[PDB]
């Protein structure tokens, strides 16, 4: 998108762009640019049959070579030929960062660590024992100087403490792991229903997972969203987490920082680029991949 | 060039001096309402 | 399954999902206490402090024999002012920084090091994809590696461990050896991200007939998740510090109780 | 009196807190006042975020940033593609 009009090898930039034209360079090939017809990454169409989308024009042989995020799943690979995957997503947590005020009325209190203040209010009583014990001067003197240094140390010592903090913002609060947001039940283990991680969460069968199913699927209804947006949403607003795919959940997280990651890939897949079932262009793509990403190009782009 | 090129107690103590010289000022004073 | 081993024979799709990574040890905390007390000050000022105050009673002891006693009181308020406030600009100065550093490091930041020693098993692959880099980060740590000279290129991968567990000497080493000398010893701790990729995993003769459907079996055990519960069975797995004031203050409650002796005798 | 004594004490408590709160809330504001690098090297001023890195638009700046290898110097040229609306 720009202010002037043109067509074609000049209308789509980005990642796979990029990715196209350093392919096509190092293959020596005629990147002739096709948006897909029915506008789907597509899916083996499985009521009538066929692959829909971009598989069922790979698999119709129409375009050449498929270079998107294309997804290698292992239904899908049974009617193309993709390569080894261009970068390797995953299914990730996005969670709100620590937002700020995270008060109470134990925040005056905070800054030590509280048997320190039970242990002090303990030596407050014991320093007056010992005073009504000194009712049998020197003894009144001398505990009145060291009951001041004590205090002087403690009072000073909590001031530089809250000075640490009120210059040391180091939140790091929330839950941060898979099992974290598993096991509590605060938060709202939320997701992108009827798609890849409502699948890879469903018909798995790790524990974590599994319970994080049981949370699912109890509050259908509420907790699961309709679009990846409307994750963005849920997240931003309420305490839902989300549980998106790896690339969107980096491309959001750089975008607007109040969004966080939290864990790394919850599971593994392979996107990128693929072509019909047979097609000897594939493992020549191949070996030009694996050259790209052991160029460091692939990460650069 | 930015390869082969580009490599790898007294403080308060014045304060101290204060009281000393309050002390001094004092013993004097002290001396002059005895006399 | 790399550049110029694909060339040969040809590989499958990804078993697992690689990656450089480097094990650091973990951050010992800090120095502790307790006797952390007049850890603010220097030693000697606490000394000449207390020999300030035995002054402070000579002062008065002698004032014995009123204003001229009311200005000496008022030089000793305005040093213990400016003595405690001293000393809370010292706490504060060494318990901001002591939470200041970040520990943990990004890839850059352990190239921007100095107490830390990066570094991989000697000349193989790790040497290789950090040695033909031409990211600046990695190409400096390529440097540095090249020109810290004296133990940088550790040989062995248990030898690498031991030049993480003992001293600040870290490994960059593949991100699978990573997870299990990481989750085998909880004492290690794993620094940075993913400074790149590969993916290992099971490759089939040079263009035979069992590249599709090994692959194809492949994927099948990756995507009905027995990949990841084989990988989870055979690889995975202030406070005091002010303590001791209450010591002095037991410590002065025994020195009155002396006291107490000497005054009931007294009597 | 006792009832007086109990008052006083956590008045005591009260302005002692509220005074070491606030020697510390303005020991934080100072401290982050001097903390601040607002000077800044190359990279540093890529990494920056209320300052606009530009250039005298379609020139010979323009050209030894556009052609640039140096990934510092090429992250300048791409912020200056990026955040078009103001800069060049």
């Amino acid at each position: 998108k720009s202010d002037k009009p043109l067509y074609g090898n000049d209308r789509f930039e980005g990642y796979c762009i990029d990715l196209l034209r350093e392919l096509s360079t190092i293959l020596g090939f005629t990147y002739e640019i096709r948006l897909v017809e029915d506008g789907k990454y597509g899916a083996q169409d499985d009521v009538n049959g066929q692959w829909n989308g971009m598989v069922r024009e790979l698999i119709d042989h129409k375009a050449d070579l498929a270079v998107a995020p294309l997804a290698i799943t292992y239904v899908r690979e049974k009617v193309i030929d993709f390569s080894k995957p261009f970068m390797t997503l995953g299914i990730s947590i996005l969670y709100r960062k620590p937002n700020g005020t995270n008060p109470g009325v134990f925040s005056f209190l905070n800054p030590l660590s509280p048997d320190i203040w039970m242990y002090v209010l303990l030596a407050y009583l014991g320093v007056s024992v010992v005073l009504f014990v000194i009712a049998r001067a020197l003894s009144t003197r001398i505990v009145g100087g060291i009951w001041w240094f004590f205090t002087l140390i403690i009072i000073s010592s909590y001031t530089a403490n809250l000075a640490a903090f009120l210059t040391v913002e180091r939140m790091e609060s929330p839950i941060d792991s898979a099992d974290d947001l598993a096991k509590q039940t605060k938060i709202e283990y939320g997701a992108v229903e009827d798609g890849a991680t409502m699948t890879f969460f469903k018909k798995s069968k790790i524990s974590t997972y599994d319970k994080m199913w049981a949370f699912m699927s109890s509050r259908r209804q509420s907790v699961l969203v309709k679009s990846n947006e409307e994750g963005i949403q849920r997240v931003l607003t309420s305490d839902y987490a989300f549980l998106m795919e790896s690339t969107t959940i980096e491309f959001v997280t750089q975008r607007n920082c109040n969004l966080t990651q939290i864990g790394g890939l919850i599971d593994s897949k392979g996107y990128g680029v693929g072509t019909p079932m047979g097609s000897p262009y594939r493992d020549k793509i191949t070996i030009a991949i694996l050259q790209l990403q052991e160029e460091g190009k692939l990460h650069m782009m | 060039k930015e390869k082969w090129w580009r490599g790898n107690v007294q403080n308060i103590g014045g304060i101290f001096i204060v009281l000393a010289a309050g002390l001094v000022l004092s013993v004097f004073v002290a001396v002059g309402e005895f006399l | 399954i790399t550049a110029e081993r694909e060339k040969v024979i040809d590989f499958s799709k990804p078993f697992m999902t690689l990656g450089i990574s480097i094990l650091y040890r973990v951050h010992m905390g800090r120095k502790p206490g307790y006797f952390s007390f007049l850890d603010p000050f220097s030693p000697a000022v606490w000394l000449f402090m207390l020999l300030a105050y035995l002054a402070v009673s000579v002062v008065l002891f002698l004032a014995a024999r009123a204003l001229s006693t009311r200005i000496v009181s008022g030089v000793w308020w305005a040093f213990t002012l400016i003595i405690i406030s001293s000393y809370t600009a010292n706490l504060a100065a060494f318990l901001t920084v002591q939470r200041m550093e970040v520990p943990v490091e990004s890839a850059d930041d352990l190239a921007d090091q100095t107490n830390i020693e990066y570094g991989t098993i000697h000349a193989g692959s790790t040497m290789t994809f950090f040695q033909n880099s031409r990211y600046q980060t990695y190409q400096r740590m390529w440097n540095y590696m090249q020109s810290k000279q004296p133990s940088v290129f550790v040989k062995s991968t248990e030898e690498g461990i031991a030049r993480v567990l003992n001293s600040r000497y870290a490994f960059l080493l593949e991100s699978t050896m990573n997870e299990y000398h990481r989750r085998l010893n909880c004492n290690l701790t794993q620094i940075g991200g993913l400074l790149d990729t590969k993916g290992y995993g099971i490759g089939m003769p040079l263009g035979s007939p069992f590249r599709d459907e090994i692959t194809l079996a492949i994927l099948q055990l990756q995507e009905n998740n027995r990949l990841e519960i084989l990988k989870r069975k055979w690889w995975e797995g202030g406070m005091e510090n002010i303590g001791g004031i209450f010591v002095v203050l037991i410590a002065g409650l025994i020195i009155a109780v002396f006291v107490a002796v000497m005054e009931f005798i007294y009597k």
